[PDB]
């Protein structure tokens, strides 16, 4: 299998592909989120760049990974529908194993564990 | 077991082996497998140890009281009195007998039943689990009308290879030799028999 | 696990299932609810052996609340039931196959029909106006030949369920400690808790 | 079945019965037991039929591209060789019993194989229920330096021992000669002894005599234009 | 219920225009062991009658003593036991007949088959069977064990029906018995050259023939016979 | 137990004069409990047609992957499957279980749009071709259908006669079988037209 | 085989299939299984078919020795049990029987036993014996009244029959009736189960699940 | 182990009409895979215009026939030479069979004649003693082969009246001896087609106020 | 059959019984009496094989009316349970022994008291203050063992009788269809119809 | 079967009977049970026919290829290859294989490997069902050093006693005869060996 370590050190001590995966995140459109006293709102910019679209089916910036917790990214489309069905798939197996949904918190932690595994790990980017 | 009956020119010898064995133990090494039913009428006995030493002793019986009545019997009577309990107990009997006797007007006789309790009558037969070995040897070497010295040698040196391949037979070779002279015993040791 | 019952009328799908748990020479429980939602429409009762059943269903479940968030969508009785099949029918050749009989009642709000499935533990499917698993249906099945009609109301449901219930408790051998008694509508999944 | 083969002067016959069984129930009475490995390597099967059918084809399809990789027509040792290997590897697990023959460029040839793998040669050979029936006849009437027409005949009359004595063969005899030089010749129902005599009675109904509940057209087409 | 020990294998027989053939080899087999080479087992019955056993021949000596009891039997008082109260084959058979499935009905059997083969007073031929489970039936020819499988084919060549009896001569007859018996040799691995054969004629009476054996065997073609597939 | 007969159930096949005929009962049981009443056990895949009888997981498992596996037939050939070809596929996908097989008995049925000509072919559990000119069997009343067909079929059927015939010898061999009846269908099949005909029969 | 016998105001009704299966193999759809022991007593055939056939019909012997010696109709109770102490005498050596003895006497009134080849001899208002046993009950249990009709109960007998020969795969045939009175039985006649299915759906509108 | 039992192969068919009744068997003998006989006679007048049939194990069928053709001898004996009536043969065979219960004949048996009024009768038996009255019986190996064309051809079974779908039955017309023998030499081509076990020969005894007449038809042989 | 238990307080023996004869599959009948009047003051219950059981009751029930008869004299029930275990002890060895379990309650008329036998089928008799057969005991003797007295009245017997039984159609998988209970005294027999 | 193989002056002979049986039925008549693994390196095969093919062929293969990187095998070399398929698969294998071959430098040599998978080197091996019959009469006939003439004469005679008491041995005795002037088929049919 192709192993090549393609995330390594610099001589000033930086992960450069680590580094340019965020120049990715910087030309993605913009997120933001706020909470308020008894709320969370999360905001989204679309690209007006591409009309003619169809907006019934175009996939939504803001996904649920289950009814109490949603995801929103800045960044590669692609890449996050595979950090969100992980997401998805282990709320699932939280509920199933401990028998109560995912705090937001563990989501979190989960989710930031897969993107750090792929900054060490062979082959990947 | 190695049993044999070999008929001659002058009557009939008997042969056997003397080794008795609970598995891989020798339980005795000096058996006698020559029995006596009548006085010139004999077996070799093979199979159930029990079995064989109750039906030798009912035909031994049977044998007293037919000459009380009737003289002495003929070797095919002696043949049928065996067949007649070997047959008829064929459920509950593991035995395999050789019968050999000598009469003035028959001479020399063989009558072998096998476990089933068929008789068949023949110039020699070979029984127990040893005989396998000398099937060939035995067809090849046997002769009818062989003198006294000559039969001894044949069961001598046919009985040497059966005990030399089976586990289950060793000790001495016994043989009783029956003529119109009479009834001699004979034994051979392992120093006399091992080296031919 | 032992009774399972399931009936399909105009509106709505009833399934009732026993409350006793015994584990050989006791009963260590009277009030088991053998039974997991596994979409708001879409209700499924199990029996079969012990731990399989519980085990089996959770997975089932996990599975269809995986699908509801992954599309935003409520899967048709008919796919899930299809779904459900295929499980079984894998499970039957494996090492050791999961060795669990299920009713699924649903109610369709693409037909506006409810509908009732009946699974055993091979993968044998079949679409009922009533159904049961093991010996339940032996004793009730000729009651319900009788009575059902396609257009009975729920409450018309319940009482020839009770009459079903009434047969199995005279000439079952077996005290099943009664039975929790749940309905499938336009509405969704509700207990009722007298019976 | 019944299975027989048969060398003779110039080549090499084969022949077996037409009935196919589930225990006691013929389920077909015209079946074709002759399969071809090869244009000129034939083999006829007994035990089980999907068995004898499968190793078939797939010996016989690694077969041809094996002639195609080496340019040479292929020949009954590889055949026998591939076809026991292939047996021996599943322990008897597939039950195909076989008579092989054939004519290549070394000659005539003649084997049987067993289930477990193992081979044997000669002259006349059979296979099946009716082995017994059929070797009798090859036993009482074979000789050195049969001809093609001597062979035919012997061969036939084999598998008619077996049609006649053995329940599990019956129906129809057919032939595959193999002779040196020349196309091999199947002869599909060389031999038709047991055509069903007339029946008594016609048993076509009358029209409207089986109670219908519901007639409907079924959609066999695609989906429509327009 | 017992196991059979030494053992005697196929008895063949047939019909023909004046009588009937029977025969079998002279072999006692013991397992895989050939033991005992001269065992006789055709047993005739008077002038008329020959019956053939295999299976075991404990059983087989017994059954042969109660042939020659019922011959002495018949004789008690009996001015014409040698003329019109004679034992028939129809008697001899039925006799047997009773005893062998008697014998299975008390879960005891005589571990045989049977064929009895002879002619009746009227000039009738007699051909039946049985065996261990008291099993019955008649046939233009009849074979036990391997004889059933190998030797019927060869021989319903020549009588395949009732109406082919009458065109078979006794030569012809003889001829198809003595060649299934060299067929038997080839093929049965419990049987032996040594056979006896028996002739029983409406005409000529009864002819036993002893110590006949296989002859004109085909083996020359061994010799060109290599390997098992690829050996040269 | 046995799993060829848990759930019961029979289909037969007949050819005529340009034309074939499927049939099947309409049980499903476990065992001595009848379960359903309309368990259909004939399938068509564009015009050929495959009867499935045995146990009925493996049934609507077949069924299922022949559909998946004519799918992606005619997305690649661009033209239906024929019933010679289909007779091959199903003995090829029986095979591959050879240790551990699907517990059924199959039955094709159609006519080859090119040729015209009437085919039928039966199959046992692991693969083995039955190729009839007259008809097919399958199911826990196979014996039963034997005897019917036997008797009661001739070559040459207007499609008419052919059904009255295929009928008659579905219906009194279902009726001498405890695991099938409950009902039952029979295809007519003609090169460009296929009538669909639900039987009235006991009920027992 | 479903057969079932029930004790009500006008008498006893018995009720029995006609199907003999042996395997899957259908034998008989013309079977016999109510036994006329005598002109005042009814058996019901299940289990082995010899078994219950050949010491019913010896019952019915002894029946009458009894009734020659004593001058008087035997009882239920003592008819009863000179079958269940027979087949006691058998026990361990495989007779199969599980039958339902059927009088009406002055002393005892319509009186019913179940007997059967492991020794058990059981009074009861209504039994059901055979494969199709279950069903038969349901119909029998949610309608049974001790006052009805001797109409009423001839149909009760029949459509608790007929639900056992829809649902059972070994049940099924015809039907045949009977009603014990006191002054013997009174045959109502064989139904086939085919015909009457049908009849019984249209009129009755019931098994709604199958197409007609 | 000993097995007492085994399997002679044969089918047997009974067939009553309205003043006759036919009982046919084939002919053929069989154990395993080999024929034993391709003429074997099975069934057998018995006297007193009763024809008669055990088939199965062959051994058990001929002891029950046997003793049965004895009953009828010691019935006379015993009876001032009263004629056997076909239901007192057939209670009488159900004795026979029953003294047996626990090692039985393994045989189903068949008996045909006529009964007290002159009709047709045939009756069929289990291998332990049970037994009925029938109109129509097959027996033995092709026995699943040949009773499914018997109920549609003889009883019109699944059959109804043209035009009026299904509403009118197909009426149950008697049938002559002549209609009955082709049907059973039919049921014989066809079960000698489809079992291995049926062939050679088919034998059949018709039995009319006349006496007890015989048939005989080839059959395939393969 | 399945439950049979027994008591003896102060001046009674009670025995109680289950309703229930299940054949396999179905509930053949709900109110069968386990129990024959071997003499006025003298009762045995009994439970095991089907037919056995009534036969042997009725068995022993014959041979004691016997002696009564021959004697003009009632034997006392140490007497006749000593004759019953015989019989048991007997048929253990016998070619097909009796499964039969059976209690003896007894009033004896000479001592004044009431007496409680257990009897197994292998012909094993104990004298007890309480006693059951099969599994009733595993379920009643912990109750039996905190509540019993020997100065009891018959009342109080009835009462702890009643608690037996709730916790056995609690905790047992088997419907047994209620108990009929008789009490012996010495009055003689007489059966509780409301219990 | 039966089975033998006997080195003398010149060389080695391998013997076999040409019966194969399925039960009590002759399957082939005219077998070849003598098989060559290379030039002057032949077996016996006893056991599995399925088996014993299956081993042999793999030898053949495992000698070709040897002779092709190293020259010509030696028979110990052959018989190692036969033990180690036949030690390392007992548990799947019934095998039976007597193993002969002719070096220059070694001349005749025999070696048996029987089912365990062990080797034992002889001076004559014999081995297959009709063997237990003839351990008598080789034990005794057999001499180091005969002639060709005599090796022939001790096998013709040795497979004769084991085909006559032997059901499942039979047919025609096949013998190979390897020396330093080449390889030499023989064959004897029944009419010559059963007057011996
Ligand atoms: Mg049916
Ligand atoms: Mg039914
Ligand atoms: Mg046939
Ligand atoms: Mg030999």
């Amino acid at each position: 299998g192709y192993d090549r370590a393609l995330s390594i050190f610099s001589p000033d001590g930086h992960i450069f592909q680590v580094e340019y995966a965020l120049e990715a995140v910087k030309r993605g459109t913009c997120a933001v989120g706020v909470k308020g006293k008894n709320c969370v709102v999360l905001g989204c910019e679309r690209r007006s760049t591409l009309k003619l679209q169809d907006t019934r089916i175009t996939p939504s910036k803001v996904s649920k990974i289950d009814s109490h917790v949603v995801l929103s990214f800045s960044g590669l489309n692609a890449d996050s529908r595979i950090l969100i069905e992980k997401a998805r798939v282990e709320a699932q197996s939280h509920r199933l194993t401990l028998e109560d949904p995912v705090t937001v918190e563990y989501l979190t932690r989960y989710v930031a564990g897969v993107q750090q595994r792929y900054t060490q790990s062979g082959g990947v980017r | 077991t190695s049993i044999m009956a070999v008929t001659f020119k002058d009557g009939v010898i008997l042969g056997a082996d003397s080794r008795t064995t609970t598995g891989a133990y020798i339980a005795n090494r000096v058996t006698d497998k020559l029995t006596r039913v009548h006085d010139k009428i004999w077996c070799c006995r093979s199979g159930s140890a029990a079995d064989t030493q109750a039906i030798a002793d009912i035909v031994q019986y049977h044998l007293e009281l037919y000459t009380s009545q009737y003289g002495t019997p003929s070797t095919e009577t002696a043949a049928s009195v065996f067949k007649e309990l070997c047959y008829e107990n064929k459920d509950n009997l593991t035995a395999g007998i050789i019968v050999a006797g000598y009469d003035d007007k028959n001479k020399g006789e063989v009558y072998t039943i096998p476990l089933g309790g068929s008789v068949h009558k023949l110039p020699y037969a070979i029984a127990g689990s040893g005989s396998t070995f000398i099937y060939g040897y035995c067809d090849k070497n046997f002769r009818e009308n062989m003198s006294k010295e000559e039969t001894v040698d044949f069961i001598k040196h046919s009985l040497s290879q059966a005990i030399k391949w089976d586990g289950s037979s060793g000790g001495v070779i016994r043989m009783v030799v029956l003529t119109a002279a009479g009834v001699e015993r004979l034994i051979f040791y392992p120093d006399e028999y091992e080296q031919l | 696990m032992d009774i399972i019952l399931g009936i399909r009328v105009q509106d709505s799908v009833i399934l009732a299932s026993s409350k006793a748990v015994t584990r050989g020479i006791s009963v260590l429980k009277d009030s088991d609810d053998k039974t997991r939602q596994l979409s708001p429409h879409t209700l499924m009762s199990f029996a079969g052996e012990a731990g399989d059943t519980v085990q089996f269903a959770e997975y089932i479940q996990a599975n269809i609340q995986l699908y509801s968030i992954r599309e935003d969508y409520e899967l048709s009785p008919q796919a899930v039931s299809s779904f459900v099949r295929q499980e079984l029918a894998k499970s039957i050749r494996s090492r050791r196959p999961y060795q669990v009989n299920v009713l699924i009642g649903g109610y369709d709000k693409k037909k506006n029909k409810p509908e009732l499935y009946q699974i055993d533990y091979l993968g044998t499917k079949v679409e009922l106006p009533y159904g049961a698993h093991g010996y339940s249906g032996f004793y009730t099945f000729s009651l319900l030949d009788h009575h059902y009609r396609p257009d009975m109301t729920t409450e018309e449901g319940l009482d020839l369920l009770k009459l079903c219930v009434q047969e199995l408790e005279k000439r079952m051998p077996m005290d099943f400690k009664g039975v929790i008694v749940k309905i499938v509508d336009k509405d969704g999944i509700r207990q009722v808790d007298d019976f | 079945t019944t299975i027989v083969g048969v060398k003779f002067n110039n080549g090499v016959v084969i022949a077996a019965d037409t009935r196919s069984t589930q225990g006691p129930i013929v389920a077909d009475k015209n079946c074709a037991k002759l399969h071809r490995i090869s244009p000129k390597i034939w083999c006829a099967g007994a035990g089980t039929a999907a068995d004898t059918e499968a190793v078939t084809q797939l010996i016989g399809s690694n077969i041809e591209l094996h002639s195609l990789y080496t340019s040479r027509e292929p020949r009954v040792v590889s055949a026998l060789q591939m076809l026991k290997q292939h047996l021996f590897k599943y322990q008897g697990h597939i039950g195909a019993y076989l008579i092989v023959a054939g004519v290549d460029p070394t000659g005539s040839h003649l084997f049987s194989i067993h289930a477990h793998g193992s081979t044997d040669v000669g002259y006349y050979l059979s296979l099946g229920s009716g082995s017994l029936a059929a070797m009798a006849v090859l036993e009482s009437h074979w000789k050195q330096d049969l001809t093609k027409e001597e062979a035919i005949k012997l061969a036939s009359d084999a598998i008619q021992a077996g049609i006649w004595n053995d329940l599990g063969s019956g129906s129809n005899v057919d032939v595959c000669v193999m002779e040196i030089g020349k196309d091999a010749e199947y002869l599909r129902n060389y031999l038709t002894p047991n055509v069903r005599e007339e029946k008594q009675k016609s048993y076509k109904f009358p029209r409207g005599t089986t109670a219908v509940l519901k007639e409907s057209i079924v959609n066999i087409c695609d989906i429509q234009e327009e | 219920t017992q196991q059979p020990i030494v053992t005697g294998t196929s008895v063949i027989s047939m019909k023909y225009d004046n009588g009937v053939i029977i025969a079998a080899d002279n072999l006692g087999s013991y397992g895989s062991l050939l033991r005992f080479n001269g065992v006789e087992r055709l047993i005739p019955v008077g002038d008329n009658t020959v019956v053939g056993i295999s299976g075991d021949i404990s059983d087989m000596q017994h059954i042969e003593r109660l042939l020659k009891d019922l011959v002495t039997e018949n004789a008690y008082d009996n001015p014409l036991a040698d003329a019109e109260e004679a034992l028939e084959p129809s008697y001899i058979f039925e006799y047997l007949a009773t005893v062998m499935y008697q014998r299975r009905s008390k879960m005891n059997p005589l571990w045989n088959a049977i064929i009895v083969a002879g002619v009746q007073s009227n000039g009738d031929q007699f051909l039946r069977y049985v065996n261990l489970l008291g099993v019955t039936y008649s046939s233009p020819t009849l074979a036990t064990g391997f004889g059933a499988h190998m030797a019927n084919p060869l021989l319903r060549k020549v009588v395949d029906r009732e109406s082919d009896i009458p065109k078979t001569t006794v030569q012809v007859a003889e001829e198809a018995i003595v060649n299934a018996m060299r067929v038997l040799y080839y093929r049965d691995a419990r049987s032996s050259r040594n056979f006896s054969l028996a002739i029983i004629d409406k005409n000529t009476g009864l002819t036993f023939k002893k110590n006949l054996q296989v002859e004109n065997m085909k083996w020359d073609f061994a010799k060109d016979i290599k390997g098992y597939g690829t050996q040269k | 137990s046995d799993p060829s007969s848990i759930n019961g159930g029979i289909v037969v096949a007949m050819t005529g004069k340009d034309c074939v005929a499927i049939a099947c009962d309409l049980r499903l049981g476990s065992q001595s409990l009848g379960v359903s009443n309309k368990f259909e056990k004939i399938f068509h895949y564009g015009h050929v047609f495959l009867g499935i009888t045995g146990l009925a997981t493996d049934v609507t498992t077949l069924n299922e992957m022949f559909r998946y596996k004519t799918n992606l037939y005619k997305l690649k050939e661009e033209r239906a499957i024929e019933p010679e070809t289909f007779t091959q596929l199903v003995s090829s996908s029986l095979y591959e279980r050879r240790f551990g097989p699907y517990f059924v008995g199959p039955v094709v049925a159609g006519i080859n749009s090119k040729s015209g000509k009437p085919f039928i072919a039966g199959f046992d559990l692991i693969g083995c071709i039955d190729e009839a000119k007259d008809f097919i069997v399958s199911g826990t009343a196979s014996d039963q259908l034997f005897g019917m067909c036997e008797s009661l079929y001739e070559p040459n059927l207007e499609p008419e006669d052919l059904f009255e015939t295929i009928s008659q010898a579905l219906l009194n061999a279902a009726d001498r079988d405890a695991l099938s009846g409950w009902g039952a269908v029979v295809y007519i099949i003609k090169k460009d037209e296929v009538v669909k005909r639900y039987l009235k029969m006991r009920q027992d | 085989t479903t057969t079932l016998a029930f004790r009500f105001q006008g008498g006893i009704i018995v009720a029995v299939d006609s199907r003999a299966t042996a395997g899957n193999w259908v034998a008989s759809q013309t079977v016999k299984k109510v036994i006329e022991i005598n002109p005042f007593l009814l058996g019901t055939m299940a289990g082995g078919a010899a078994d219950c056939q050949f010491w019913e019909t010896w019952l019915g012997s002894q029946c009458r020795l009894h009734e020659l010696r004593e001058k008087e109709r035997i009882s239920v109770a003592a008819a009863s049990k000179i079958l269940s102490n027979l087949v006691y005498q058998y026990k361990g050596a495989g007779l199969s029987m599980g039958t339902m003895i059927c009088g009406y006497t002055r002393k005892e009134g319509p009186t019913i036993y179940y007997v059967d080849s492991d020794g058990t001899r059981l009074k009861g208002d209504i039994f059901c014996v055979g494969s199709g046993q279950t069903f038969a009950y349901g119909v029998l249990d949610s309608n049974y009244k001790w006052d009805l009709s001797v109409e009423d109960a001839l149909y009760l007998g029949k459509r608790s029959i007929l639900a056992a020969a829809h649902r059972d795969a070994y049940s099924g045939g015809s039907v045949n009736l009977y009603h014990v009175t006191e002054d013997g039985w009174i045959y109502h006649g064989n139904h086939d189960v085919g015909e009457l299915f049908w009849k019984v759906k249209e009129e009755e509108g019931s098994f709604n699940n199958v197409i007609g | 182990q000993f097995n007492p039992y085994g399997d002679n192969g044969g089918t047997i068919l009974g067939i009553a009409g309205e003043d006759f009744a036919v009982l046919a068997g084939d002919t053929r003998n069989i154990t395993d895979y080999s024929i034993n006989s391709r003429y074997e006679p099975k069934v057998f007048d018995c006297g007193d215009n009763i024809v008669m049939s055990a088939n199965g194990f062959a051994a058990d069928g001929d002891a029950l026939v046997k003793r049965f053709k004895n009953s009828v001898k010691w019935y006379h004996f015993d009876h001032n030479d009263k004629k056997l009536s076909i239901n007192s043969a057939a209670r009488n065979i159900q004795h026979l069979l029953y003294g047996k219960r626990f090692f039985p004949y393994y045989v189903h048996t068949i008996i045909a004649g006529l009964d007290e009024d002159g009709k047709g009768a045939v009756y069929s038996f289990d291998p332990v003693g049970s037994y009925e009255r029938e109109q129509c019986r097959a027996g033995g190996a092709a026995a699943s082969l040949i009773m499914p064309f018997l109920d549609n051809q003889v009883n019109f079974k699944n059959q109804y009246e043209p035009g009026t779908n299904g509403k009118v039955k197909k009426p149950l017309k008697y049938l002559s001896v002549e209609e009955v023998i082709k049907l059973v030499r039919d049921s014989f081509t066809s079960a000698t087609e489809r079992h291995i076990q049926v062939g050679d020969g088919l034998e059949i005894l018709i039995v009319t106020k006349d006496g007890v007449r015989k048939e005989f038809y080839e059959l395939k042989r393969d």
